[PDB]
Order: C-alpha cells, then structure tokens, then sequence
RNA sequence: CGUCGCUACUACCGAUUGGAUGGUUUAGUGAGGCCCUCGGAUCGGCCCCGCCGGGGUGCCCUGGCGGAGCGCUG
RNA sequence: GAAGCGUUUACUUUGAAAAAAUUAGAGUGUUCAAAGCAGGCCCGAGCCGCCUGGAUACCGCAGCUAGGAAUAAUGGAAUAGGA
RNA sequence: UACCUGGUUGAUCCUGCCAGUAGCAUAUGCUUGUCUCAAAGAUUAAGCCAUGCAUGUCUAAGUACGCACGGCCGGUACAGUGAAACUGCGAAUGGCUCAUUAAAUCAGUUAUGGUUCCUUUGGUCGCUCGCCACUUGGAUAACUGUGGUAAUUCUAGAGCUAAUACAUGCCGACGGGCGCUGACCCCCUUCGCGGGGGGGAUGCGUGCAUUUAUCAGUGGUGACUCUAGAUAACCUCGGGCCGAUCGCACGCCCCCCGUGGCGGCGACGACCCAUUCGAACGUCUGCCCUAUCAACUUUCGAUGGUAGUCGCCGUGCCUACCAUGGUGACCACGGGUGACGGGGAAUCAGGGUUCGAUUCCGGAGAGGGAGCCUGAGAAACGGCUACCACAUCCAAGGAAGGCAGCA
C-alpha cells in the first residue's frame, strides 16, 4: 500500500534509482487519523510486533497543564483556532500535535478559586453568591489566613491571560499525538509563545 | 532579525519559558535559561552557543542530537543552504595493479550550527556523525579552523 | 544440501613440450629400472619432489 | 448454493467471507476467500426450502409431532446441572449428574457418567 | 528471510565444537539462552562428541530426558541447550562435575571438578541500573539478573552467584593486578594479570594482559572475565593452566611425551 | 593498374507516415483490497409491568405462562 | 597517575578485529593415494580404562590502536592584529 | 620448469601476425576390465506441466458422555487405551532458481544515545486501601438426524455438549502509611496584640504500564531530553496488568474442637524489564563496458529549513509554507551487460588475465504485476483478492489452477 521506503526517491545526484524489490510490509503507511473535534470515537490498530495504537477519529476532552501553576486538569475543546503547518487544518478543524486550540478554562478557574482565594474570571461580583461567598471567606481560622495570605502576596496572573479568563476559553498548544495515542494532552499558552501566537492569529485576521 | 522568523514558535523543549515571574524577582527582562550540553570526545562548546540565542533543534549543543560513530574532516565548498553547508573530502585510491594511486573527492551535506558564525569557503571543518538530519545530511559539524588565514586584507 | 566433500587435486603435471628424445628416453629409463607401468608414475613422482621443492625455496627465501 | 440471510436480493452475489460468518469454514487462521452464495429472498428458483416450526397447529402433522426424541447428552457444567434441577447449595450436585446406560449387545451393558468442570 | 532462523550448516557452525563435515549436512543449532550462540556449546555435543556417552542425537535425548543433567544445578531437558562459558554441568548419576572453560587454543575444554567447587560459579557483570521503587538491578553475560547487589560493584566486574539460591558471595573489582582470562578473539583462552587499561571514548577500550611467562597480549574490554584476586584464581584452572605455548614448544612437548611413553 | 563483361557472397542506402518486442512515461477510464463516513438483514439484554402463583408477612421472595415496552439498548 | 601536545596528513612497524569451507601447512600407515579428522596404549581377562589431536599461516583496500619521523605535501611573526 | 617451433625471400636479418604447443571446461566421437570418491536441465526457455509425494503436531500436567475398545465390582462425576473435533503451536524455517538489480545488492567497518523483537533463560507477579469467590455467564465443535448440487478439502436447516476457546468478575492480603483538605483542640513570648509549634475530626488521590506539563539533582555514559525521584493530572468499552487454569505423591493442626484451616513438587498463563535469536534503516571505503551518452535534477520533491502526518523508530517517507539549491571531465546523467554480490575457481617467475548460475554467507522471486488477512515475524504464494497471459472440468448454471520443491 502506502509507502515509506527511501528507495523511491531520486538519490543525491538526481538519478533515477532502480528498486530491487517489491513493497515491503515493514515500510508501510497508513491513512491519517484526521482527529475531528466531537463525541470520542477512537479505533484501535495493531502495529508491528503486535502492539497497539490509538486512532483519535473524535475527541472532545482533553487532558491540559497551566504550566505556570501546576496545574493540570481534564477540561474539553471548543475548536482550533490556528495550525502553523496547514491554513485548511483550521478550516477542517483537525487536532495534529502542535495545532493551538481554544479550551475551557471552567477546572483552572475552579482550581485558582479554591487555591488562592481570589475572584478571577469574574465579572463585578455578587453573582454567585450561594458558592463565592462561602468559598472566598470559610471564616478560617489564624493560621489558615495566615496560609493563605502568605499564597496572595505571590499571585498575579499575566494581563493577556485573566482577559481570557474573562472570556471563559484559554488558548492551548496540544503536546501529544492523536492518531498515536489517542489522546489530545497539551499545555495552556503564556507569556512569550501566548503573544506571538496572539499576533499570528492577529496578522491572519484583525 | 530575532529568532521567531517562521509561522510557529521556536523554543528549547526542555527549557520552561515562563517561571511565574512576579514582583519578588525583579521583572527587568530576567534572562531566559538556555539548554546546553557538552558533547564529549575532547570537543569545547563554543560560547556562541553557550550565550546565544538562536533555536537549532539540530545543533549538536543546544539540539536534540547525539554525535556518535565517526569523526572525520572536509573542507567548506558551498555556503548557499539554510544551516547545512557542504564540504569537500579528498582522498588517495590505490589501485593494486599499477601500484599506483588515484586522487578521487567525496561530497558531504553537512549542517552547520549557527554557533558557528564565520565560517568561511576553504576552511576546515571536522564534522561528527549524528542520527539522519535529512534526506543526503547525516553528519553535523564539530569545529571549524581557518585555512591559513585570520588575516583578511 | 548434500554431505559430500568433493575436495580433490591432481597428482601429476604433464610436461610442457611433448616429443623431445632426451626427455623421452630420460623418462624410459626410470621406467625400466623401476618397472612403473606407464609415464604417469614418473610424473607424479617428478610432481610430489616439484612441489617439495616449491615449499624449500619459499622456506629458504624466507 | 446456501442463501445467507442479509444479503437481500434474489439470485447470486459472490463475497468474502472470514471465519464464522456463514457458508464458509477457513482451512487457516486469518484465511478469507470469495464464495458464491444465494439471497435471502425466497422465490420459485429454488430447491430445498428450510423451515423450522414455531407454532403448533390444531392437528399433529404425523411423523413430526410425535416419537420426541431425547437431547444426546445432558449438561456437563456444575452450574448446567444446578440450574437444571434447581439445586442451592451442595444438595449432591455431584451425584444428580445424568448417567447415561450404554447396551451393546456383545458385551455387559454399562452405565457411563461423564466428567463434569468448574 | 521472512522470519528467524531455525537451521544452523555444519560448515557454518562455530569452529570450536569441532564438528566434522561428513557426519551431517545440519549442525545442533542451539535454542535461545543465557549465552551467543557463537560461544555456546550445546549439550548434545557436549555429551556426544566430547565425553562420548551418547551415540547419536537419540541417545543424548533419552539421557536428556531421564532428568540427569544439571545445568547451573537446574535439570535441563533441551537437547540444544547453550552452555556457555562458565556453566556446571553436573551429572549427579555419575557424581561428575563440569567447569566449561576454554582451554590454551581457544575451545570449551572438559573440566572435572569437585563437587565443593561445583556450587558456586563466577559472573562478569555486563550493565548496572535502577528499576522501579529504586531498587539496583545487575545482570551479568548471562541472562541472569539479580536485585539488591553491593553498591561497590561497577561494570565489567565479577560476582559470585552461590547456586540453589541465585545470591551472592563475593566480588572482584575489575583493576590493574588481577588475574583474568581472554572470552574472545585470537587470544581466546587465555589466563593473564591486568596490567593496562587504556580507554578510547566512543571507541572500545583496550586492555594489555601479562601471562606467567611474561608474554603480553592486548584485547578489547569486552573480552576480558576477570576470574581471580591477585596472581591467584578463584577457581581451579584447566590443563595447561592458561599459559599459550607457540608450534615449536607444543611439538617439542609432544616428542618428550612419546619419547618418555616409549 | 583500372573501367567494362560473367558468376557467387557480405554488409550499406531505400518509398513502405514499414513491422515486432522490451522499458520509462503524459493524458483518460479503471478491477480489487485497505481506511473513513454511513448503513442496519438479522441475533440478544433490560424495561417484566397481560396473567397467575405470591412474600418479609393487594403491602410479590419470586417460579412459570405470556399480552408486550411496541421504549431504553448491545 | 590524572590532562594537553611545541600543526594536520601521507608513509612504515606493531596490536586488536577480521565466519567456516577452499589455499599453504602441523600431526595421524585411508592397506598407499585422492581423501578424512581421526587415532594410539597395554589386557598376563577384568584395562571393573588410560594417553591424545581436532594446530598454525595468509586474509587485500577502507576503518580502530601504539611506536618511528628519513622521504612528500602542509602551515606559525611582515602594515606585527606576534610569543 | 621465468622455454618456444614452422610459415613472406633467390637467399638474409627484422617487424609482424597466422599456425603449432600445455592446462581446464562444456559438448561430441571411438573405446572401456577392477576399485575409492564424485558433478549432473545453469547456458537456449524465470518456457509450459499430467500424476504421486514434499508440514504437520499430545504429555501425568487445556476440553472425551463415539462403544471404537475396556478395568467396572455394583451403586460410583471422572479407571485406562483412546478415533474425531475444539483449543495451542508450527506452517515466515527448509528446498529451488538467478529473471531483476551497477553505490543498488554485497564485503570489511561502525552506529542504532533513532527502533521492534515469538520463544529460551533470569527478574517481577498480597507493592494498588477499592447475597457466586468453596468458582459466574452465553455460544460452538465433534456427535444424532433432514438434505442440495454433475461437481470441490462446498456446505445449510434442527438438537444438544465442554474449556487454558469467548466473555464476566469478586474476596483476600488490609492493620494502616503518605501527600493535599483542613472542624477544632492543646502547650506557647502571653499582656492590651501578634504569637512559635504540635495533635488531629471529614473528605480527595494513592501500585506497575500509558499521555501531558513542572521541580530538584540514587546510580551511568565520551556524550541524554538516560535511569531513578517529586508534584499536578489523564489513563482510550473492537477499552493494558493486577491467575475463576491443569497433574503427582499425599500429609500437619486440632484448643475454638470434628469441619474447616494449613501445606511440597511441578505445568500452563502473564502488563513490564533484561537476555537470546534476530530483523530493519543508517556510517566510511570499494564494482564491468560505454562520450557515436556533457551537462543532469527541480511542473510531477529535485537540495535544505520550520511544523505536522504516517511508520516500530531517524529522515522529503508524505503534506503545508519558505529558500534555490543539489550532482558533474576526480566521468555526473544516460545507455549496455551473454551482470545476482562475496568467500572462492582456472592459469601459475613476479606482475597479472579470465571465470564465479552452482551445495557457505547475504539478496531477490515463486507465470507478470498489484493489494491484503492472520500472525512476533509475510506484502507469504505447497495463504487469500483482482487484473493481464496461459490452462482443467462441466449435465453450460457453475467450479477449480500455479513443480525457478522431489521424481
Ligand atoms: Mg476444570
Ligand atoms: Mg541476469
Ligand atoms: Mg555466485
Ligand atoms: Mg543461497
Ligand atoms: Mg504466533
Ligand atoms: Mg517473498
Ligand atoms: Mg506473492
């Protein structure tokens, strides 16, 4: 079938190489796993040696860390945003390993709440106030605040990143390889990558 | 120009970009870690790679690649390629029966490391063999010496 | 494939020239004093003390 | 040819067929080969008609609903027999095994018991 | 090929099981094990060909198979078992005891030993590492690996397994002044003392070795089983005592053999 | 020595848009396999929930027949 | 005993690594030999078995190692940007 | 054994070839008593093949309710020998041939720190806190019985019956510990404040393997982005492991007792690691003739860069965007080969010249191509699918092929 030999390629010198045998089944490729965003769909494979490997058809969940914070939660796709190797990727909304896609930012907000202690992601306030109000006092005691204050004096969070917190979705490079594992792991934008990324998508479009 | 000149990102995976800078470390432009390793068999890194800036996932340094196997030498012949460069290696074939010999040359696509930044045609270059980088590139340049010169008029 | 061994050699070298009368006789002579039955038996005595003396000359060379 | 049901035509498609899928055993593993087979659709082109009888009717068909032969050999599984014979809990479930007589005419007739699992 | 190989040609069988060429066109190919099938010798030839019990390979099968040999104290029943270097072989029928150790030219010689001996058995070890849970791993040229060994114990070293517990009780650093032996190459069989080690990195190491007679001989790394502390072995040495004697001093031992015997 | 005359032989030129056999190919059609999206001839489970037995004591432990949910599903 | 050579080679010597078979060649009365890898020893019969061999050499060119530095090429300080 | 001899002339010295001479290697002729080895449809046609055989396989240790035999000792699951069949494994080795193939194969060398690896051997297998377990569920063979077709190692319908087949799924170890979450409580500089520390109720995860990201720096290399740690998490329903398996002698504890609990030697089966056999793609150097082949490659990847896809992995292997490169008189590119490569063979001063289809190693192929299933391993052909070319049977509806295996 598909081919992953070298022996049909011109050589070095451009002169047309000969083949001295057929097609091997050790140098064969197989169709691309085309990982669409959607309800989880995964085919296995068997692969040389008989091992196995995952074919991601459809994902909807994906496992990302902050980084920053260390934190790393299971949160879902909304859809790719931009792909530095093919323009149509985005069009066709693929998940390859480096496409940069737009998260759900609900489990980091949830962790920064419960962590630190401070409204983020939030609006004005005073509008959640059955689980804000508990969460943010707790009446905890001297020692407790004193855990806590001394976690404040050292949390900001970067001016281009709380926006998108405010947005309810986070920018997110993919790290893994659907279609290899079957599964779309990655790590969340900040800082340098978040603003070239950033003025990519701006140059593209804005 | 800086190093993002192409449509993704370029950075040193095992180096973490962001450290959560905040007001207890002075945010003056605090300096980006930079990954470098020695590669052993006698050979320096060089400072320009010990201090630089540029992104070369095969430069045999700050890349991800391994010299191993055989060490050998050529002379720079064209310098017309993005970080590869291909260098020139003349050697004496005996033929047995005119007991005689035969001067024949051997091209090699070597790639070069922007460590490495005056490199110029004629001068020496021993290049280490790493893992295929591309099609005709199966070697990477250890150290350059000039031929005869250091004095440019 | 098959067990054989198939390693053989030759036990006599024919002379160069036929038909000279010195060689001829030479050799008719041998035959009658030792009574062998035909020129082979000359040659291949004449071969085992040509390649004894082979081996002497690359010994003494060396 | 055999009629494979799905096939939803009348006359003959040729398949191919893998293990256990009908109208068809492999020699060897992983082996498929393709095979003619007939339609599900019964029509007048046709030889011998399989049918199974699921309802009875007001008579007795003679030569059918009669003479009711026995299943071969009884079950062989522990749990097999204690559902057969609604057995709790180590009621002899050993022994209510079905045992078998056995009566050739040129030797003493035995009675056999096979060896029950789990 | 499609696949591994099964079949093994006389012609192409490694030298030292001095198996003929008439006998059969195929050789013992040795099934997989502890050792390289180009430095193992099978126990079919081993008790065919070498202590001349077994006529053929029927024969070796049926000893085989009534359970009398041995092989690092475990029974074993395949007939093309490897060996290797520095394995018991003890047939407890008989109470014998073999060492299988290369003699002077280089081959697996038959080697009595007492049954004292015969309960441990050195090893080179071949990589260090740590598994799981942190725990030290060490195998050795065998298949053999073992947990929990002495942090002093580097590479290249040796041990000593005891049998029938798979432990060890002692262990010789590889260093300038020890006694070893040559497992490879044409200095194959050779007993020696370390005296230089010189390193080439990316390249093998090579090791110069002084013998009794003062003969020095190089070898690679690799090729070197240190088997005893000092000047002295652990074990008992064969014949010969490893000692390489030229043509002209084995022909001349060989006449005052004959001489003496007639 | 050469033309001319006779006879043999060997290649050469030659209309025939000569012919044949290989090979690499452009353009088009394209069997079959594999992959993907579907598809659902059928074969099962639960909801049984039409009956009866019933049971800690119609408030069933359920064992069957069996309308069948005409649903949820493999 | 750890590190570098006051250049880089070519060359020469040494060592390692270089399948077996084949070739040369060691030993061995195959009845001689081509071959083969065997064989011999005392037995007065208890020899309730002893002594052996299955060497060695060559294996180009290229690659690895350690000595030599004559021959041949190659360079170091000239606007000193020299040690 | 480093060799020459006849032939131009009227005669002579030469150049120079022709012829002679010796081997060996194919055929052929004539002849042929003994004995030991021993090549043998390679050359043309890798052309076509009738027929028969060439790959099957069971121990005490997966499943026997065949009467096909048979001990029954006779009131009992199963004595045993066991056909068949399911299951497991092999069938990818071997054997054959030399068409293809000219830096291709192949030989030496080196690397895989860039990969996979049945099986053997050695590790690991209570490391995980979480109303069947004294053992769960459904089907299917073989078997009885009804057949169809001209036909084949074609099979359908009905009825059972097993697992180390196919699924399902606990207990136990299990007392707890560790890290977060922290109601509160206690000792504190006490004083009108902070206080410096302990215990801790309640929850959340805890093991190996997998996929991310992050921090520090037990062992190891010449050199890891190595191995090992720590944190946050994930962990794919055609979905990883965490024994529902099988034989041999049979024994120990009895207090609570008396009906249960403990037990040895094995076999099989395992996620993972190591080893063994390997395999695959790479590194450097090396190949015959040809210029009446001098410029090739780059639309259609040619040379390199960036990010992916796919693959067992590294790479233009492929895709997208870039740059215009790359190879050549030190013979590129093209063409030919009556070219498989090598170890080797013949000839034998030295140097060389020819031959290596041929039993060993490596490669390729199974009429020509192409595509796949199973499997650790095949682009398998004594496996399958299709086309092209040959070709077998036929009741004309269909069906069956691959001797460059031994004959
Ligand atoms: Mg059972
Ligand atoms: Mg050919
Ligand atoms: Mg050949
Ligand atoms: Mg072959
Ligand atoms: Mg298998
Ligand atoms: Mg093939
Ligand atoms: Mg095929």
């Amino acid at each position: 079938g598909i081919s992953r030999d070298n022996w049909h390629k011109r050589r070095k010198t451009g002169g047309k190489r000969k083949p001295y045998h057929k097609k091997r089944k050790y140098e064969l490729g197989r169709p691309a796993a085309n990982t669409k965003i959607g309800p989880r769909r995964i085919h296995t494979v068997r692969v040389r040696g008989g091992n196995k490997k995952y074919r991601a058809l459809r994902l909807d969940v994906g496992n990302f860390s902050w980084g920053s914070e260390c934190c790393t939660r299971k949160t879902r796709i909304i859809d790719v945003v931009y792909n530095a190797s093919n323009n149509e990727l985005v069009r066709t909304k693929t998940l390859v390993k480096n496409c940069i896609v737009l998260i759900d930012s609900t489990p980091y907000r949830q962790w920064y709440e419960s962590h630190y202690a401070l409204p983020l992601g939030r609006k004005k306030g005073a509008k959640l106030t059955p689980e804000e109000e508990e969460i943010l006092n707790k009446k905890r005691s001297k020692k407790i605040q004193k855990k806590y204050d001394e976690r404040k004096k050292n949390a900001k969070i970067s001016s281009l990143l709380e926006e998108q917190f405010q947005q309810g979705k986070l920018l997110a490079c993919i790290a893994s390889r659907p279609g290899q594992c079957g599964r779309a792991d990655g790590y969340v934008l900040e800082g340098k990558e978040l603003e070239f990324y950033l003025r990519k998508i701006k140059a593209r479009k804005g | 120009a800086d190093i993002q000149t192409e449509r993704a990102y370029q950075k040193q995976p095992t180096i973490f970009q962001n450290k959560k800078r905040v007001l207890l470390g002075e945010t003056g432009k605090e300096k980006l870690p930079r990954y470098y390793k020695n590669i052993g068999l006698g050979f320096k890194t060089p400072k320009e790679a010990i201090e630089g800036t540029y992104i070369d996932k095969k430069c045999p340094f700050t890349g991800n690649v391994s010299i191993r196997g055989r060490i050998l030498s050529g002379v720079v012949t064209k310098m017309k390629m993005q970080r590869t460069i291909v260098i020139r290696r003349d050697y004496l074939h005996y033929i047995r029966k005119y007991n005689r010999f035969e001067k024949r040359h051997k091209n090699m696509s070597v790639h070069l490391s922007p460590c490495f930044r005056d490199v110029q045609i004629g001068d020496i270059v021993t290049v280490g063999e790493c893992r295929p980088l591309s099609k005709t590139v199966r070697f990477n340049v250890l150290k350059v010496t000039k031929a005869a010169g250091t004095k440019k008029q | 494939p098959v067990a054989r061994s198939w390693v053989c050699r030759k036990t006599y070298v024919t002379p160069r020239r036929p038909f000279e009368k010195s060689r001829l006789d030479q050799e008719l002579k041998l035959i009658g004093e030792y009574g062998l039955r035909n020129k082979r038996e000359v040659w291949r005595v004449k071969f085992t003390l040509a390649k004894i003396r082979k081996a002497a000359r690359e010994l003494l060379t060396l | 040819f055999p009629m494979k049901q799905g096939v939803l035509t009348h006359g003959r498609v040729r398949l191919l067929l893998s293990k256990g899928h009908s109208c068809y055993r492999p020699r060897r593993t992983g082996e498929r080969k393709r095979k003619s087979v007939r339609g599900c659709i019964v029509d007048a082109n046709l030889s011998v008609l399989n049918l199974v009888i699921v309802k009875k009717g007001e008579k007795d068909i003679p030569g059918l609903t009669d003479t009711t032969v026995p299943r071969r050999l009884g079950p062989k599984r522990a749990s097999r027999i204690r559902k057969l014979f609604n057995l709790s809990k180590e009621d002899d479930v050993r022994q209510y095994v079905v045992r078998k007589p056995l009566n050739k005419e040129g030797k003493k007739p035995r009675t056999k018991a096979p060896k029950i699992q789990r | 090929a499609r696949g591994p190989k099964k079949h093994l040609k006389r012609v192409a069988a490694p030298k030292h099981w001095m198996l003929d060429k008439l006998t059969g066109v195929f050789a013992p190919r040795p099934s997989t094990g502890p050792h390289k099938l180009r430095e193992c010798l099978p126990l079919i030839i081993f008790l065919r060909n070498r202590l001349k019990y077994a006529l053929t390979g029927d024969e070796v099968k049926k000893i085989c198979m009534q359970r009398f040999i041995k092989i690092d104290g475990k029974v074993r029943t395949d007939i093309t078992y490897p060996a290797g270097f520095m394995d018991v072989i003890s047939i407890d029928k008989t109470g014998e005891n073999f060492r299988l150790i290369y003699d002077t030219k280089g081959r697996f010689a038959v080697h009595r030993i007492t049954p004292e001996e015969a309960k441990y058995k050195l090893c080179k070890v071949r990589k260090i590492f740590v598994g799981t849970k942190g725990i030290p791993h060490l195998v050795t040229h065998d298949a053999r690996t073992i947990r929990y060994p002495d942090p002093l114990i580097k590479v290249n070293d040796t041990i000593q397994i005891d049998l029938e517990t798979g432990k060890i009780t002692d262990f010789i650093k590889f260093d300038t002044g020890n006694l070893c032996m040559v497992t490879g190459g044409a200095n194959l069989g050779r007993i020696g003392v370390i005296t230089n080690r010189e390193r080439h990195p990316g390249s093998f190491d090579v090791v110069h070795v002084k013998d009794a007679n003062g003969n020095s001989f190089a070898t690679r790394l690799s090729n070197i089983f240190v088997i005893g502390k000092g000047n002295k072995p652990w074990i008992s040495l064969p014949r010969g005592k490893g000692i390489r004697l030229t043509i002209a001093e084995e022909r001349d031992k060989r006449l005052a053999a004959k001489q003496s015997s007639g």
